[PDB]
């Protein structure tokens, strides 16, 4: 009843993710009730060749920080039917994030969680390094995204 | 065109203004209807931020596999203090 | 397709890029904006003016845009040495974000 869940279209659409980035990937599934779901990470380069279904909603995100990957130019996947059975393509890769969260994600990896509070930084920071990216947050975000358009 | 984005020890970094459009502080600083001094921002960590500019003009609306920004884990707690105050 | 570059003299440094099929004296007329007294070095290597960027060594693999590649004036008559003003260095990594 959320606007962003996989229509239970019930349909097979054979789907090739390709991770194109340097993380590992973590396929995320927004089923029929839109809660998404983990499924068997990419290790980078790689990709492997998926039974999906048709109109059914992918994102992903690196397996660690959960970092938001693009796939296709774009934070979501709905691929549609294989047209005379050729196989959909998920080709996923890294977005240029803003050099704010890309340092937050290296400060945020170096240093352990506990002691953020201990870096010799300005005091909004240890709030932008606290809030680090999530994927229940990153649905909400975007649903209001598409409910304005 | 260009812009001098100097840093505090006296780093003049002449780039394009269309790439320096890419921070938020530098697009309200350049905003009336040209140079701009940095007195808390170093060298170091101001040639790597008007790499994010280079990079950000490149690769942003681009269909290719897009390369990983590297941060040395040094220039890291000083490129998060210029890019929160960047606004890019 | 083409390079990332950084021009560096003195306390000068130019973000721009070029193709890696054009010369040099193409570079001098891209700098000509920002001829007769300009000399361009690899290092330390003094480049040519008929050379392309390809044969200077900058192929687009060694002139990403995220860590650019580096690329004299003459004043008077005679050149200067190639003078580039290093930046500053960090301070050491705080005691916790090591490993």
């Amino acid at each position: 009843r959320p606007v962003l869940r996989s229509v239970n279209s019930r349909e097979p659409s054979q789907v090739i993710f390709c991770n194109r980035s340097p993380r590992v990937v973590l396929p995320v599934w927004l089923n029929f009730d839109g809660e998404p779901q983990p499924y068997p990470t990419l290790p980078p380069g790689t990709g492997r060749r998926i039974h999906s279904y048709r109109g059914h909603l992918w994102l992903f995100r690196d397996a660690g920080t959960h970092d938001g990957l693009l796939v296709n130019q774009t934070e979501l996947f709905v691929p549609s039917l294989n047209v005379d059975g050729q196989p959909i393509f998920a080709n996923i890769t890294l977005p240029v994030y803003t050099l704010k969260e890309r340092c937050l994600q290296v400060v945020r990896s170096l240093v352990k969680p506990e002691n953020y509070r201990r870096l010799d930084i300005v005091r909004s920071l240890y709030e932008d390094l606290e809030d680090h990216p999530n994927v229940q947050k990153d649905l909400e975000r975007l649903t209001q995204e598409r409910i304005a358009h | 065109m260009y812009v001098k984005l100097i840093s505090s020890d006296g780093h003049e970094f002449i780039v394009k203004r269309e790439h320096a459009l890419t921070s938020g502080t530098i697009k309200a600083m350049l905003s009336g209807p040209n140079e701009v001094n940095f007195r808390e921002i170093p060298s170091h960590v101001l040639s790597k931020v008007c790499m994010y500019f280079t990079y950000k003009v490149r690769y942003t609306n681009s269909s290719t596999e897009i390369p990983e920004f590297p941060i040395a884990p040094e220039i890291a707690l000083e490129l998060l203090m210029a890019a929160n105050f960047l606004d890019c | 397709m083409d390079v990332f570059l950084m021009i560096r003299r003195h306390k000068t440094t130019i973000f721009t890029d070029a193709k890696e099929s054009s010369t040099v004296f193409e570079l001098k007329r891209i700098v000509e904006g920002i001829p007769d007294e300009q000399r361009l070095y690899k290092d330390d290597q003094l480049l040519d003016d008929g050379k392309t960027l390809g044969e200077c060594g900058f192929t687009s693999q060694t002139a990403r845009p995220q860590a650019p590649a580096t690329v004299a004036f003459r004043a008077d008559d005679t050149f200067e040495a190639l003078c580039i003003e290093p930046f500053s260095s960090p301070p050491e990594l705080p005691d916790v974000m090591k490993p």
